[PDB]
RNA sequence: GCUGCAUGGCUGUCGUCAGCUCGUGUUGUGAAAUGUUGGGUUAAGUCCCGCAACGAGCGCAACCCUUAUCCUUUGUUGCCA
RNA sequence: AAGGCGGCCCCCUGGACGAAGACUGACGCUCAGGUGCGAAAGCGUGGGGAGCAAACAGGAUUAGAUACCCUGGUAGUCCACGCCGUAAACGAUGUCGACUUGGAGGUUGUGCCCUUGAGGCGUGGCUUCCGGAGCUAACGCGUUAAGUCGACCGCCUGGGG
RNA sequence: GGGCGUAAAGCGCACGCAGGCGGUUUGUUAAGUCAGAUGUGAAAUCCCCGGGCUCAACCUGGGAACUGCAUCUGAUACUGG
């Protein structure tokens, strides 16, 4: 059958909300749209910047955007010229001033976004999917993954019929609520269709 | 110091409700180059894992063979389920003349001069078993001398 | 150890003539009222020498493991092993206990850790929930692997109280090359056994006699080494 | 606008049914088997005993929410011995 | 011997096995061709024919139903004498001989033991079941071998045609 | 130097002529069997040791081989008479 979203089910318990701001019904949808605009614009032109997580905060008189990525050098540029241009555009998106705080991830392969986007990107670069998923799994275990599972599905290898392919090493206790599963999904636009990639990473409990 | 080499690798299948479940088998032979030779058979999903398993399986279950001088004491005939094996000692410098599976077994054991032919089925798993059986049942004149209580004037 | 001692203890009985093993012919005198008789004139001389080489294996500071799972001699084999400071199995011989010693040792360390952190250690964090669960795990592991907790290695030799009824242990010993000191009855099979001891094993006084002989030899080995 | 019979995502279904596997060991020439079967028991492959199996994992269960009782903390916009 | 043989009785007749001797003295085993026997169905002639039942008929069923189901029903099944010589004629395992650990039965003899007895110890023949070594591709066979061996005969050589 | 329970393959069964095979002891024979010798088994070829075309193919000396046949003498364990 179908599975619940592991981030969504454990959102209230162990998973900090991406959006951690409060208001009334008057500006709920309005600021929700602004978060959508910010995130989609940010992702589209930082597709190479290995963007992993975007945390939008709304203090009473501004917006704060925390970008968890693996390549701070690219996203800042020289002397911070790029972060100021992103400041101009992001602030103009929401019509309020914007603070930008850039957090770095030392282990990219233990975060479910970097592994997912890398596996997807290899597909349109024509890397065979079996080897790609195996490379991801081996990287996670070497760099200290307690459990890994990767799901590559849809039009594998230019075949006529879509097939499901998954490979699990380690430990993925999804039904355990205290378990810490970082989940992400990424997509691959290939000449023979579109491929879904799912990654579960278990990194201990409580 | 001891030698090890791989005989064959085969992909096997076990179908389940989802479909096939592919596996890989490895046949290897391990010998010290003197006449102490063994074989190991292992199964795994990956070829490196399968060959490694067969490696430890061969280090245990080692046997001893009494060799005259880089060759067999006498002609020997080793039979397993479907494989018939005939080996006879040859002269110095003639080298190894045997099939694929038998040559590897023989060369890791330490027999340099041998004429060996395989009849019946040529399945690697069974010809290796038949070759090991022959190297067992071959005997030495001194053990025969004690066996018959006749000392070593026979040779 | 003597002719009359074993005869008085009644080890000369064997099973019924409906359970015999055609490999027992050298060690059977006759059948009276469908009860085989084990020739003491044959079993004693090879009993003494088997005990003799048992002394020799003990001389090398060996580890002797006493295997009996029959309810007849449960407490019998336990006290005999502990008295001479040797190791034992009594509840049930776990399949692969010798061959799969790595996984067994994992369970043994798990066993070992629990006594020292629960009983003589700390009793904090009960939560009143898993205390009974954890003590039950202790008891299960104590009856199963309690007798081999300190070995830290493979036995040097085995003493078996029934070849046929512990054939699993016998085949593992043969595979690992461990010398076997097994008592064989009429219905048993001595092929795997290395130093066969023909005798009865259904009598408590008989089994205590046999365990006393091995106990005297092993303590003599220790004292001679001293 | 066409092709869900090219697909991703999402969903229904058996069904919250209790199953799905792996490591080492052992067995079998081998594919594989055993473990997972059997006597009971349980809501459950839940647990126990036996058992060439010893363990382990995903599922069962537990952790999350609410309701059922009490203790402590703050008392307004709620309560009045 | 196989095919096969089932109420009871009488007449004629074959083989088998057991006990203790006597007797012949290798007279033995196997067997190409040859000969004889050989279920059922079928064929010839003459009988017999209750039951059953190919064919055939009718009624159902069915999209159709030359069938399965139902109601009937001739040959045939029965006897005598010939012919046929075929079967999953099977143990799918040629005949003869020797050797190789065991256990429980069935069936038929036979020697003994205080025969005391409504009790046990031996010895044969035939016959089922389980299983050891061994053999087998495996299933399995396993003293009644598919084990270890000898004698001779028959047969086989990819699937169709 | 293969097989026939189930992969192809034990005649449906038996009797039985030819044929194949044959328990055990002594004597004799010497057909099979074995040993020795003698005569043949052409040359070339094949193989070994050499020789000559500058090498090689090629040619060539000797040897071995052609252990097959026949005869004579002898042995008598086994087979046959
Ligand atoms: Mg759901
Ligand atoms: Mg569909
Ligand atoms: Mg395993
Ligand atoms: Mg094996
Ligand atoms: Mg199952
Ligand atoms: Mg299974
Ligand atoms: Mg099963
Ligand atoms: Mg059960
Ligand atoms: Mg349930
Ligand atoms: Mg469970
Ligand atoms: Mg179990
Ligand atoms: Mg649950
Ligand atoms: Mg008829
Ligand atoms: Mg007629
Ligand atoms: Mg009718
Ligand atoms: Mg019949
Ligand atoms: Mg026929
Ligand atoms: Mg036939
Ligand atoms: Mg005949
Ligand atoms: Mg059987
Ligand atoms: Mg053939
Ligand atoms: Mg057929
Ligand atoms: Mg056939
Ligand atoms: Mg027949
Ligand atoms: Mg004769
Ligand atoms: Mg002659
Ligand atoms: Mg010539």
């Amino acid at each position: 059958g179908q599975k619940v979203h592991p981030n969504g089910i454990r959102l209230g318990i162990v998973k900090p909300w991406n959006s951690t701001w409060f208001a009334n019904t008057k500006e709920f949808a309005d600021n929700l749209d602004s978060d959508f605009k910010v995130r989609q614009y940010l992702t589209k032109e930082l597709a190479k910047a290995s963007v992993s997580r975007i945390v939008i905060e709304r203090p009473a008189k501004s917006i704060r955007v925390t970008i968890h990525t693996a390549r701070p050098g690219i996203v800042i540029g020289k002397k911070g010229e790029d972060v100021e241009k992103l400041r101009k555009v992001v602030a103009d998106i929401a019509g309020v001033p914007a603070q930008i705080n850039i957090a770095e991830v030392r282990k990219p392969e233990l975060d479910a976004k970097l592994v997912a986007d890398s596996i997807t990107s290899q597909l349109e670069r024509r890397v065979m999917f079996r080897r790609a998923m195996k490379r991801a799994v081996q990287n996670a275990m070497r760099l200290g993954a307690k459990g890994i599972k990767v799901e590559v599905s849809g039009r594998l290898g230019g075949a006529e019929i879509a097939r499901t392919e998954w490979y699990r090493e380690g430990r993925v206790p999804l039904h355990t609520l205290r378990a810490d599963i970082d989940y992400n999904t990424s997509e691959a636009h290939t000449t023979y269709g579109v491929i879904g990639v799912k990654v579960w990473i278990f990194k201990g409990e409580i | 110091e001891l030698q090890e080499k791989l005989i064959a690798v085969n992909r096997v299948s076990k179908t389940v409700k989802g479909g096939r479940i592919f596996s890989f088998t490895a046949l290897t032979v391990v010998g010290d180059g003197n006449g102490r030779v063994g074989f190991g058979y292992g199964k795994a999903r990956e070829v490196p894992a399968a060959i490694q398993k067969a490696m430890e399986k061969a280090r245990r279950n080692m046997i001893n063979v009494a060799l005259n001088n880089g060759t067999l004491q006498h002609p020997v005939k080793g039979v397993h389920t479907g494989s018939r094996v005939f080996m006879q000692p040859a002269s110095e410098g003639t080298g190894i003349i045997a099939g694929g599976a038998m040559r590897a077994v023989l060369e890791v054991a330490g027999v340099h001069n041998v004429l060996a032919k395989a009849y019946g089925s040529t399945n690697p798993i069974n010809v290796v078993r038949a070759t090991i059986d022959g190297l067992e049942n071959m005997n030495s004149p001194e053990m025969v001398a004690a066996k018959r209580g006749k000392s070593v004037e026979e040779i | 150890v003597s002719m009359r001692d074993m005869l008085k203890a009644g080890v000369h009985f064997g099973h019924q003539t409906r359970y015999w093993n055609p490999k027992m012919k050298p060690f059977i005198f006759g059948a009276r009222n469908k009860v085989h008789i084990i020739n003491l004139e044959k079993t004693v001389p090879m009993f003494n020498e088997a005990l003799a080489e048992l002394n020799k294996i003990a001389s090398r500071k060996g580890k002797i493991l006493f295997v009996g799972t029959k309810r007849a001699a449960s407490e019998a084999v336990k006290d005999a092993a502990l008295s001479c400071d040797q190791f034992f199995v009594n509840h049930r011989w776990l399949g692969g206990m010798l061959t799969n010693w790595k996984t067994v040792r994992q369970s043994i360390k798990r066993l070992k850790d629990l006594e020292t952190q629960s009983q003589d250690g700390t009793f904090d964090k009960l939560t009143k929930k898993e205390a009974l669960m954890r003590t039950r795990e202790l008891e299960k592991l104590e009856n199963s692997l309690g007798g081999i907790k300190d070995m830290g290695g493979l036995p040097d030799a085995l003493f078996v109280i029934d070849a046929d009824h512990e054939h699993i242990a016998i085949k593992e010993a043969n595979n690992l090359g461990i010398p076997v000191f097994a008592i064989v009855d009429t219905n048993s099979d001595p092929d795997g056994v290395d130093f066969v001891i023909p005798g009865n094993d259904d009598a408590i006084r008989a089994v205590t006699l046999y365990l006393g002989a091995v106990a005297a030899t092993v303590r003599e080995g220790r004292s001679q080494d001293l």
